[PDB]
């Protein structure tokens, strides 16, 4: 088979960039607009993101028990869940000082990654293959909640994609 | 009056929280999965709580509260990836890089290993490293930009002087740098 | 008319001699330890003589003579260290060195292993390496100064271009460089 | 014990420099003053150097069978054999274009290395411990013969010293 290293390198570059943008945008926002008491109330109350229908392992042992195709499929559904909702972070990202943060630029990144994950599942050919991507609901807590969920979901994708890379590519992580 | 100093996860799999020194001070925590008392007050030392891998999950928010006999004295909320601070690299060593026998200067290559508790090989963690070095008589350290590998050159050292090098790590894009490795001393041959 | 082209020792332990293509051409040798016929005309291929480790000693001079049915047609004298030309390094690989996600440029680190027949670990050989690289559409190669290690950075490559890298070795202060390794192709991710 | 790495590094720097100087000085001389027929006659005739009383292994297996103290002791006697004779290469080295070649500079190097080998034998405490260093005899073939023997003996010392280093120092050759 044609070597997969180039595709994994390119898919990982975009996943890391989405993860970095989500983390830095959440941090800036929280530091500027959210006093510590509103933070505690927000974080004490049970962050059930619109993507909670997609089953996402959250510790090392459970994640590594999943197959390559399951981890790519979950990544695919997380990315697709943000294609429409990301336009609701338009004002967040325009007011941001993070270089590269705009909903257009983020939308472009997600679409590019969704097609790369689909090519990777083709090369490596259960409810998770049956279900579809998640749908989002209907101001500053609404933006904070959204940013919280975007950070989380991009975090998952970057991790799940790295795991598949390390197991599928020759000497990618420890040569 | 007692207050939290910090919380840290060394490898994204376990974590511990620490506080400064009425009645005994207790720790209570809540995570989406309400309030329970610290599961282990001994493993991470004095005025600490230790949370093993059965209590630790990424992406979900944790809130902790320090309490006395009169009420709540401190509170913190965090996610595990915000508190990751990796252990330092170990087994530092150097060797000559340039092939000259008469220079007044020399280039070296420094190498190390990732901390043993980090899961790099199966993709659970991805690290970056920042190396520092200076002449042993200097008070300030020169700081290199961070790299992805476990080795790097250091250029143009005077063969007449002794140098020392230290390295620290961080998880890419999250948490903070951890502590520095033990120092490695560099003494170059000279004639 | 037939003449010697060259003699070479790959690891300072064995050696072979080669000549260009009347009657059959013979090889005779003499070493302080007079004339004897080539011990093995097959192992090093056509128009060659192969000398295993029982005939090979450092520091002593060897003289060889090529002979036809009418007499001596060529002669050479050498010591083993003058003809050492190491096999190339193997298992070339690269990985990203810098940690940026938005550069137009990138730095890499290239690594390799010494040729398997060389005794580096017990001190019989000491090697130096010269790395070359260029964009795949270029005709000339950029040449780095020689190093002592089996890894080195290559800096400021355009992420938009494909590169290729090759490495060769030599015994320190003696003999010549050997052949280049197989080429390693470098294709950097980009967005 | 105090780590030996620093002393081995310093002893190896001087051995390599002596070896390099001997090799480059022999090559220059041969290329300038010795036509190919005189070279064949010289190399065909049985180079018995004044140091041939010192037993010197000349292949990998026989050399590595020797102990550390034997290899240091042979190195010590080779270096000491050149302390007096090196002054007979005075005109060779003064006419040379090799940077650093002069009998004074070479004499200094040999003396410096002899003391370093003696300290190293002290730290790591048979005929070879009984015998002494070799003595040399009484113009252009006399210089060619001398240069030939110096190249040879420095070659041996650099090799024998590297072998002891690799076996005595932690991860010196293959870390």
């Amino acid at each position: 088979t044609i070597p997969l290293s180039r595709l994994f390198d390119n898919a990982m570059l975009r996943a890391h960039r989405l993860h970095q943008l989500a983390f830095d945008t959440y941090q800036e926002f929280e530091e500027a607009y959210i006093p510590k008491e509103q933070k505690y109330s927000f974080l004490q109350n049970p962050s059930l993101c619109f993507s909670e229908s997609i089953p996402t392992p959250s510790n090392r042992e459970e994640t590594q028990q999943k197959s390559n195709l399951e981890l790519l499929r979950i990544s695919l559904l997380l990315i697709q869940s943000w294609l429409e909702p990301v336009q609701f972070l338009r004002s967040v990202f325009a007011n941001s000082l993070v270089y590269g943060a705009s909903d257009s630029n983020v939308y472009d990144l997600l679409k590019d990654l969704e097609e790369r994950i689909q090519t990777l599942m083709g090369r490596l050919t259960g409810q998770i293959f049956k279900q579809t991507y998640s749908k989002f609901d209907t101001a500053l807590l609404k933006n904070y909640g959204l940013l919280y969920c975007f950070r989380r979901d991009m975090t998952y994708v970057a991790t799940y994609l790295r795991i598949v890379q390390c197991r599928s590519v020759e000497g990618s992580c420890g040569f | 009056e007692p207050k939290f100093t910090k919380c840290r996860s060394p490898e994204r799999e376990t974590f511990s929280c620490h506080w400064t020194d009425e009645g005994p001070i207790q720790l209570f925590y809540t995570r989406r999965n309400e309030w329970k008392e610290c599961p282990d007050y001994v493993s991470a030392g004095e005025n600490s709580c230790y949370f093993n891998s059965s209590f630790t999950s990424i992406a979900i928010p944790y809130c902790i509260k320090l309490t006395s006999n009169g009420g709540t004295v401190d509170e913190k909320c965090f996610s595990v990836d915000e508190i990751v601070q990796p252990d330092p690299p170990i087994a530092l060593n150097w060797t000559l890089l340039n092939v000259s026998l008469t220079g007044i200067h020399a280039d070296i290559q420094v190498r190390w290993e990732a901390p043993r508790n980090a899961d790099i090989q199966k993709g659970w963690m991805v690290l970056e490293y920042e190396l520092q070095y200076k002449e042993v008589n200097e008070t300030k350290w020169k700081m290199m930009d961070p790299i992805l590998t476990t080795s790097v050159p250091v250029y143009s050292l005077k063969v007449d002087k002794e140098y020392e090098v230290r390295v620290r790590s961080k998880q890419r894009n999250s948490g903070n740098y951890g502590e520095f490795s033990e120092v490695l001393y560099v003494t170059l041959p000279q004639m």
